[PDB]
């Protein structure tokens, strides 16, 4: 709903989406290969 | 104590980080814990 959102904010006024009460699969985002950049700090994209 | 480490707990390092960094955080904890044991023993020898 965020990554495929049809509209993003102007960066000076960037939006903040609250994700809670859900199951978070990040391997589906990482390995979609739709991203040019997917840099996770500390913990790798598929370990988090 | 962390002794410069991100966490006093080995598993907060190992379950999150790849070895190139996890080992660094562990050496910081080893140094601290090893020093604690060495200090302890020296004191035990003196009172002995």
């Amino acid at each position: 709903e965020v990554f495929n959102a049809t509209r993003f904010a102007s960066v000076y006024a960037w939006n903040r989406k609250r994700i809670s009460n859900c199951v978070a699969d990040y391997s589906v985002l990482y390995n979609s290969a739709s991203f040019s950049t997917f840099k996770c700090y500390g913990v790798s994209p598929t370990k988090l | 104590s962390n002794f410069g480490a991100i966490s006093s707990v080995l598993n907060d390092i190992l379950s999150r980080l790849d070895p190139p960094e996890a080992e660094v955080q562990i050496d910081r904890l080893i140094t601290g814990r090893l020093q604690s044991l060495q200090t302890y023993v020296t004191q035990q020898l003196i009172r002995a």
